[PDB]
């Protein structure tokens, strides 16, 4: 009689029918991953069309329900997830315009090709770019290539981005949101939970607190990176001014991982390498997955169901078929999960396997939950749960214990300093770039600033917060920072910041429960079934209750914190601060490479 | 377990299970009901807004993992009531 019973019946219907269609779509996606023939291309075309039509029809018939007359929190959040119309809230002509422009973006980015002064060479984001940046140390090549690519992509997508700002603002306004910034913030909105309510600006205050408590560490690391750049090339960088954007080590300043060969403080010491050892033992993909499952059993997580080994593909299919093998794992369900990734004899493959195995375990943890809750409590929990296990496996004590590294060695001071430098430059270099991109997108959706000073204001703030300078000054006729992949396919970046914060918090709390003393980066989560049950206590939750409560089930705190970030790098920060006794700290935004 | 025998590739769509009725059940009862369930206090022809079909689909594939693989289950019911017993449990034989 009451609306609650009708809502529950419709959620059971949606659960079952969406399960059927999503299973079909995910099997089609795995077919895409394995066999890329035009036949399964068309099959996936019709499967996705049917799934989208079913989802739209279910949402439309769900729009007849009201959120005010229902009290159950799980059912309330399920209806809220159902009511997210998205593109259908606006007119058909506008929606088809938006989808055509997104297809245009996809085509342009996938076919983005830049010509050198000699047009005989044909590059396209992949044949070069990455390899140019990560193998060539020439200033002229990087400057010319990045400048030309940025210029052409901006030239081909400036008004597209402008109409995107307009249309996303209109969509958010039509969907009871002030701006598309609030639309993106709506994922973290939690209401109806006492002591667990969070608005759209509480996360903003938390991010500003992270800024305030993080700035000195990043400024010191920027000073060290720029000083090493001085030692490598003294005539192209000012001793106080900020560094040009094209001197960050990767495509767009996201990662400083490639700066290892120039930023290692002690090059004589041998890095922790088990590669030669796994060719000593002749390691294979089946053995690597068995080792991962041994590690997961050592933390009380369940075994590998036979379907995994039976249907999941663990090695490349020769040359008869081509497989895109970026480490990925979707949610098939009903106990069916599988992994597709290229298994080479490498150590980054160890991290990727561990990360996606943690992802699989988190995915299977909430299997018994309904469809709308069969996901991470927020968008970053899955990646954080994946990354914690890989980070734990990267410690040398684990390698010593599990036999890959022989017992008769001890941890060396400079080697562990280099390893901690690796884990620093591979993580903390992405946080400031995530902050800039997400904040710029935030006030782009807000509309506080006119169209006429976007690039100027953006680059000035870059110089002022992270010291990212344009090697060639650009006017309002450029769209350089919109060239990234995720902004180029409409994806939020808060996921990465939350992933890093959550993985550090989870490691801190899990190690505290597991009772390991000394430097924290050397701790391991092994033979700690109490900690395994503690982890499962949040793994099984899914989206039934707020992600803040899920975090409270591990750390005991309801909000994000910088304390894991500060504590994980205590000895590294001590060493940098004792070495910074005779170096400049800070930057000046006035200096630009073309102002002499 | 019955996966090779029952679950079929491209979808096994023969088994139907009900979900909703007017009231609760009684043990050992047959309720095959080709009557479309109604909700929202608006009786309808069926299969529309707030019109639910009680039976749903047993989506079965041979790749499903354990937890929802089609299981063949049979329940044997006995009664210890006074009556002429007819189903007696067998005897045995030995050497001479
Ligand atoms: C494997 O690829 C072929 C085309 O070469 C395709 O016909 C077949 O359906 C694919 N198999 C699967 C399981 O996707
Ligand atoms: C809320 O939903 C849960 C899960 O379906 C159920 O067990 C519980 O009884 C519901 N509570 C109310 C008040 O309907
Ligand atoms: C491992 O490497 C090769 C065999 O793969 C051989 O030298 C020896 O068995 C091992 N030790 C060293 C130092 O190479
Ligand atoms: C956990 O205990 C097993 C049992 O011997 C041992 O082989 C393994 O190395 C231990 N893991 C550690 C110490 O990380
Ligand atoms: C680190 O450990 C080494 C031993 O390999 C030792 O010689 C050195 O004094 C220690 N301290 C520093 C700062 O290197
Ligand atoms: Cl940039
Ligand atoms: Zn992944």
């Amino acid at each position: 009689s009451t609306t609650e019973e009708q809502a529950k019946t419709f959620l059971e219907k949606f659960n079952h029918e969406a399960e059927d269609l999503s299973y079909q779509s995910s099997l089609a996606s795995w077919n895409y991953n394995t066999n890329i023939t035009d036949e399964n291309v068309q099959k996936m075309n019709e499967a996705r069309a049917k799934w989208s039509a079913f989802y739209e029809e279910q949402s439309r018939m769900a729009k007849t329900y009201s959120l005010e007359e229902i009290q159950n929190l799980t059912l309330k959040r399920q209806l809220k997830a159902l009511q997210h119309s998205g593109t259908s809230a606006l007119s058909a002509e506008k929606s088809k315009r938006l989808n055509t422009i997104l297809n245009k973006m996809s085509t342009i980015y996938s076919t983005g090709k830049v010509l050198d002064p000699n047009t005989q060479e044909c590059l396209a984001l992949e044949p070069g770019l990455d390899d140019i940046m990560e193998n060539s140390r020439d200033y002229n090549r990087r400057l010319w290539a990045w400048e030309g690519w940025r210029a052409e992509v901006g030239k081909q997508l400036r008004p597209l981005y402008e109409e995107y700002v307009v249309l996303e603002n209109e969509m958010a306004r039509a969907n009871n949101y002030e701006d598309y910034g609030d639309y993106w913030r709506g994922d973290y909105e939690v209401t109806g939970a006492g002591d667990y309510d969070y608005s759209r600006d509480q996360l903003m205050k938390d991010v500003e607190r992270t800024f305030a408590e993080i700035k000195p560490l990043y400024e010191q690391l920027h000073a060290y990176v720029r000083a090493k750049l001085m030692h490598t090339y003294p005539s192209y960088i000012s001793p106080t001014g900020c560094l040009p954007a094209h001197l960050l080590g990767d495509m767009w300043g996201r990662f400083w991982t490639n700066l290892y060969s120039l930023t290692v403080p002690f090059e004589h010491k041998p890095s922790i390498d088990v590669t030669e050892k796994m060719e000593n033992q002749s390691w294979d993909a089946e053995r690597i997955f068995k080792e991962a499952e041994k590690f997961f059993v050592s933390i009380s997580l369940p075994y590998m169901t036979q379907g995994f080994w039976d249907n999941s593909m663990l090695t490349e299919p020769g040359d008869g078929r081509k497989v895109v093998c970026h480490p990925t794992a979707w949610d098939l369900g009903k106990g069916d999960f599988r992994i597709k990734m290229c298994t080479k004899v490498t150590m980054d493959d160890f991290l990727t396997a561990h990360h996606e195995m943690g992802h699989i375990q988190y995915d299977m943890a909430y299997a018994a939950q309904p469809y709308l809750l069969r996901n991470g409590a927020n968008e970053g929990f899955h990646e954080a749960v994946g990354e914690i296990m890989s980070l734990s496996a990267a410690t040398p004590h684990y390698l010593k214990a599990l036999g890959l590294l022989a017992p008769d060695f001890h941890e060396d001071n400079e080697t562990e300093i280099n390893f901690l430098l690796k884990q620093a430059l591979t993580i903390v270099g992405t946080l400031p770039f995530t902050y800039m991109l997400e904040k710029w997108r935030w006030m782009v959706f807000k509309g506080e600033i006119p169209k006429q000073q976007w690039m100027e204001k953006w680059w000035e703030m870059k110089r002022e917060i992270v010291g990212v300078v344009e090697p060639l000054p650009h006017d309002e006729t450029y769209c350089d920072p919109a060239c990234l992949f995720h902004v180029a396919e409409d994806y939020s970046f808060i996921r990465y910041y939350t992933r890093t914060i959550y993985q550090f918090q989870f490691h801190e709390a899990l190690c505290k429960t597991a009772k390991h003393e000394g430097a924290l980066f050397k701790c391991d989560i092994s033979n700690s079934t109490e900690a395994g049950q503690r982890l499962l206590q949040m793994l099984r939750l899914g989206k039934s209750e707020p992600w803040t409560l899920a975090l409270e089930n591990i750390v005991g705190i309801k909000t994000m914190d910088v304390k894991p970030l500060l504590n994980y790098f205590e000895p590294l920060f001590t060493w940098l601060k004792e070495q910074n006794r005779n170096s400049f700290v800070g930057w000046s935004t006035e200096w630009t490479p073309y102002s002499d | 377990n019955s996966n090779k025998l029952d679950s079929k590739h491209s979808g096994n769509y023969d088994y139907w299970y009900r979900l909703f009725r007017k009231s609760k059940l009684k043990p050992f009862e047959r309720d095959i009901s080709t009557e479309i369930y109604q909700a929202g206090n608006k009786p309808c022809k069926g299969k529309g807004p707030n019109c639910y079909f009680p039976l749903q689909s047993y989506g079965f594939r041979p790749t499903y993992g354990v937890g929802h693989q089609p299981y063949r289950v049979v329940v044997l019911s006995f009664e210890l009531l006074h009556a002429p017993a007819t189903v007696c449990g067998p005897k045995k034989s030995t050497n001479l």
